[PDB]
């Protein structure tokens, strides 16, 4: 047959369509699912392995940088609340929802994972019954319904399509008796990412916690405390509940304790450093490593002022150690193959490059034509105050600025280059040389905005950057500030 | 002469940058940047540290050049330590980036010694399984990374920066963008997982940086030809004289374009069209081919297109321009322009030009529209993306359903510009005034 | 071993000027003037005109001389209609085809 179009790259999974409600004849026909070899969890790692032919030189700051990587001193009350709710709901065989919200990097996922680890340790001591832990991250899903595919695959071991998985989970949570079940603890991380238009997924996940036979713990980690009030309906907000756990950004003393806990064994300690290569061994010269308490304190105070984000504090300390290690390796010439201190200067330089703006020094290093464009644009904003200027007006005002300051030395040397490219055989041009080039360059830089128009004269252009930093970059130039 | 052929071929190889890796030319103003990049690669491929960094610089500012040079340097000595995944934001979408990563992972892993099989859900699950005696470093080069830092949802950036942060597989991610404020594009969690390592690519700051870059581009440092020493002497005599034609063209590029690829695109046919060594030395002393090149690059603009017009075309364009200048919104049609045209022909003939009929001026009008002298009024033109273009292709615009003599147009060149570039000896010059 | 190389042809200047910061090598083709247009028309059309069937039936109804006849016709067509066509090879070719028999 002759097709009207073709779909030649269809990749379909081997997922069955029949839900769990048709797996046995009756409710009484359902066996004990705990004594089943595929329920409740009853190969790629070696492809990224090779043989090492050299000996990596780990310098003395490499252990500091390794210990400062992201891979519970400040979360006691949050840990205790989450653990007590989960322990009470597991040991009494009930279903509940715990809500956790906070800004990035305040220890939400780490605290919930530690709670789950301690509950698994308590279930290994036969103090609470066994449970299955499932982690669903909404930003790791391709489609939002794939969470239905994930959770059911973690429960039964089957692979169904998402609608059949949703019916299977509904039948499982509602109809299967508690004597044939295991408790499930589900972490719904990045809860805002699973919010869709119809909000059926959110309703189903929080409504399964209201069923009497469910034995389901849903720990929902969010980014805002008012997500059910802003984005969800009244039905899902009623099911989530009034009790919500806020993870506040860290104060500077807790960030100080976090950084000291990552460096408890390294700070104020001695290393055997081999001066031939640079390789350092933690307990040939005996060198003491030190990072200043003033440096850690000022980085922690800065980070707690900004966000209270532990990732940022660890990254600022790691960047300071990297800067100091770069200077040390440069001054000794070591390569990769008596007191070494990472100081408050390195911490301030790590804190400054994140706060430095390149926009002004980008604009001060442009050519004369791009600066002339920006200067004429600012002149037109001063003349009429419209904040959007047509490109033809910019052309006319560039021409005006050339013919008005014609007695200037630099302008009377630049005019032949601008309008004829220094050639007698080239006619006088309506645009300057490199007009399109500097227009497109300022558009790709994000300095400029241009409307989608086909007439080149009446097309409007807007500053995307702030006006005063453009004026500062214009007054930096010698020629433009004199005319 | 085979010696001049070898010298010419080597000069073209140096201009296109296709030298072997140990002979590769790094400009001095690019050095401290590239050593910085040389640190990060060497901390990832060799010392197995995880890094995330965005290169920020304009187009043709040597981001891909320096990254490719670093990968070529590491491939010569450490070729079993790392694999390379290349993504481009124009070519890969949010769906096809996953298939691109998985396909590149399998063709790189079989090159060192399936992941991409199945539906996109299974492919992404297998990528997260693989990525979330030593380890092989995965090096991501993500060109046009601003396109994946969209306002909607930055899923791939989230997962990739989580691979940098929490995974035990050593991952190096290099993003490239022209956006100066790339950090404001990132979502809060994506920015929290990003290291805020942003390397701003260096700019040319003064003239001797460009002269030194030209000297590095054109000096031949190997004994490939009998002509090498004489060519080096000629080139150094040209670049050391501040009044030479080469320094004048380099200065003009510095004040207009400030771009070494722009200069290279002109220098390449200067070398290639030379037939012997004496012609090449004469061409580099005079640089007259650079003037011919500059004239050709401006030949199809508004100024050059005007000089190709016939007298009737120029008359219709002048009449349309003065009608548009008299209009409040700059709009005009075929009828008003024809009325102005016949008023000028009888005003000229009263003081003998054939007065062309309205049925013959239609061809002139269509030629003027096709040559981008008039644009349809309030026309958007070329759309930014394929979705808006597809939306526009299913709608019938009101300009295309009315007769052609009532369509509203606007000028691409105004009457003042027409007075500026039409010669005084032209007999329609007096009507460019009002 | 195989390296693809792209050669593009573009018509309009504004489409090309959208992509100027990419620094792609460009060769421009300016429009011909009227003398180049006339020379191209003569060298492309006089051979087909001087072995046309209408001329060969007309000379038996009533080679260099036929070449001068066709070339003078082309020059007269150019001087009559260059203002109408501009420097358009296709339009002048169509006018020559319409007016030759
Ligand atoms: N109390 C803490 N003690 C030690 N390290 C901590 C602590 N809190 C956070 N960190 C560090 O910061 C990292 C970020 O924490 P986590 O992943 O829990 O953040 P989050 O609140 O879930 O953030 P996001 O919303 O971006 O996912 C942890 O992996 C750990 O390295
Ligand atoms: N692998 C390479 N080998 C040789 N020359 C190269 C290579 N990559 C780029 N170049 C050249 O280096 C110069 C600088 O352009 P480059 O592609 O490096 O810019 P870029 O900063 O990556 O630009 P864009 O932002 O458009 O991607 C150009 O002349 C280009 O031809
Ligand atoms: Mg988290
Ligand atoms: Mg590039």
């Amino acid at each position: 047959v002759i097709r009207k179009f073709t779909k030649k790259n269809v990749a379909r999974a081997k997922k069955k369509y029949t839900p769990f409600s048709k797996r046995f004849k009756s409710i009484a026909a359902i066996p004990d699912l705990t004594s089943l070899p595929e329920f409740y969890g009853n190969r790629f790692e070696n492809k990224l392995k090779t043989t090492q032919k050299h000996q990596i030189v780990e310098t003395i700051f490499s252990k500091v940088k390794k210990q400062l990587n992201s891979s519970l001193p400040a979360r006691e009350n949050e840990f205790a609340s989450i653990y007590l709710s989960a322990y009470s709901a597991i040991e009494s065989d009930s279903a509940t929802t715990i809500y956790v919200a906070g800004t990035p990097g305040v220890g939400k996922t780490l605290t919930v994972r530690e709670v789950v680890k301690e509950l698994l340790s308590s279930s290994a001591q036969r103090e609470i019954p066994d449970f299955l832990y499932v982690e669903i991250n909404g930003l790791k899903m391709v489609k939002p319904t794939d969470c239905y595919e994930t959770l059911w695959n973690k429960v039964s071991g089957e692979r169904l399509t998402w609608a059949a998985s949703m019916e299977s989970l509904e039948f499982y949570f509602k109809r299967v008796p508690k004597n044939k079940k295991k408790t499930i603890v589900v972490l719904l991380d990045e809860l805002d990412a699973m919010v869709t238009k119809s909000q059926d997924i959110m309703y189903n996940f929080f409504n399964w916690t209201t069923y009497e036979n469910a034995k389901l713990i849903v720990i929902a980690v969010a980014n805002t405390m008012d997500l059910p009030e802003r984005q969800l309906g009244n039905k899902i907000t009623s099911r989530i509940g009034f009790t919500r756990i806020m993870f506040t950004g860290y104060t500077h003393e807790e960030l100080k304790n976090i950084i000291d806990l990552r460096l408890k064994g390294l700070n104020d300690s001695f290393f055997y450093v081999d001066t031939k290569t640079g390789n350092a061994i933690l307990i040939v010269r005996k060198v003491r490593l030190r990072m200043s308490a003033d440096a850690i304190e000022i980085a922690s105070r800065k980070v707690a002022s900004v966000s209270g984000d532990a990732r940022r504090a660890l990254k600022v300390c790691k960047r300071a150690a990297e800067i100091a290690e770069k200077h040390y390796m440069a001054k000794h010439g070591y390569g990769y193959d008596g007191v070494q201190t990472v100081h408050i200067t390195h911490v301030m330089k790590a804190l400054n490059e994140t706060l430095n703006s390149h926009v002004i020094t980008f604009m001060t290093r442009l050519s004369f034509t791009a600066k002339l464009f920006i200067y004429a644009l600012l002149n037109l904003m001063k003349k009429n105050g419209s904040q959007e200027q047509e490109l033809g007006d910019i052309v006319d005002e560039i021409k005006l600025l050339i013919e008005v300051n014609g007695s200037n030395k630099f302008v009377m040397e630049i005019a032949k280059t601008l309008f004829q490219q220094g050639s007698d055989n080239i006619s006088e041009q309506l645009r300057i040389i490199s007009w399109d080039f500097v227009l497109n360059q300022l558009l790709d830089a994000g300095i400029l905005f241009k409307q989608t128009m086909k007439n080149d004269r009446i097309c409007c252009v807007k500053l995307n950057i702030s006006v005063e930093e453009a004026k500062r970059a214009m007054n930096e130039d010698e020629t433009l500030r004199n005319l | 002469d085979p010696g001049f052929g070898s010298l010419q071929r080597r000069l073209l190889q140096q201009l296109y940058g296709t030298l072997p890796t140990d002979e590769k030319i790094i400009f001095t103003y690019l050095q401290d940047c590239q050593q910085e990049i040389d640190r990060i690669i060497k901390q990832s491929i060799i010392q197995k540290e995880s890094h995330s960094v965005i290169l920020v610089g304009p187009r043709q500012s040597y981001k891909t050049y320096l990254l490719d040079y670093e990968l070529s340097l590491l491939q010569q000595s450490y070729k079993e330590q790392f694999i390379t995944i290349r993504l481009n934001g124009f070519i890969h979408s949010e769906q096809t980036a996953i298939n691109g990563i998985a396909t590149q992972l399998e063709q790189q892993l079989q090159k060192i010694h399936t992941i991409s099989s199945g539906s996109l859900t299974e492919v992404f699950e297998k990528i997260l399984l693989l990525l979330d005696i030593t380890k092989i470093t995965v090096v991501f080069i993500f060109d046009e990374i601003d396109t994946f830092a969209g306002p909607v949802r930055q899923t791939l950036l989230y997962n990739l920066f989580d691979m940098v942060e929490h995974s035990r597989v050593p991952v190096c991610i290099f993003g490239c963008t022209t956006k100066l404020n790339i950090l404001e594009y990132l979502e809060k969690r994506v920015k929290s997982r990003f290291s805020q390592r942003v390397i701003y690519m260096p700019q040319i700051q003064n003239l001797d940086d460009m002269v030194d870059a030209v000297r590095n581009l054109l000096t031949v440092r190997s004994e490939i030809s009998p002509w090498v020493s004489q060519w080096n002497e000629t080139l150094e005599k040209e670049l050391s004289d501040p009044r030479s034609n080469l320094n004048r063209h380099i200065r003009m590029n510095f004040e207009t374009f400030r771009s070494l690829p722009t200069l290279k695109n002109s220098i390449i046919p200067l070398v290639a069209t030379s037939k012997n060594f004496g012609s090449l030395c004469t061409a580099i002393k005079s640089c007259s081919f650079l003037d011919i090149y500059n004239k050709n690059q401006l030949s199809n603009n508004l100024t050059g297109r005007l000089q190709s017009l016939s007298d009737l075309e120029l008359a219709i364009l002048i009449s349309a321009a003065r009608v548009a200048l008299r209009a409040k919104d700059g709009s005009f049609n075929f009828n008003l322009a024809y009325a102005e045209y016949e008023k000028m022909i009888k005003a000229i003939n009263s003081r003998t030009i054939k007065l062309w009929l309205k049925k013959d001026v239609k061809n002139v009008w269509e030629n003027l529209v096709q040559l981008d002298f008039f644009t349809e009024k309030s026309a958007v033109g070329l759309r930014d993306n394929a979705t808006a273009a597809f939306y526009a292709s299913n709608y019938q615009f009101q300009g295309t359903m009315i007769p052609f003599d009532l369509r509203s147009y606007q000028m691409q060149i105004i009457l003042q510009e027409l007075r500026r570039i039409i010669p005084k000896s032209n007999m329609y010059y007096s009507w460019t005034q009002l | 071993k195989i390296n693809i190389k792209f050669i593009y042809t573009m018509l309009e200047t504004s489409f090309l000027q959208r992509y100027s910061t990419h620094c792609i090598p460009t060769v421009m083709f300016p429009r011909y003037n009227v003398d180049e247009v006339s020379t191209i028309l003569v060298m492309s059309r006089c051979g087909e005109l001087m072995e046309d069937s209408c001329l060969r039936k007309r000379i038996i109804e009533e080679d260099d001389q036929f070449q001068n006849v066709a070339a003078n016709f082309i020059h007269l067509i150019v001087q009559a209609f260059h203002s109408y066509t501009g420097n358009d090879i296709f339009a002048l070719n169509d006018l020559i085809d319409f007016k030759w028999p």
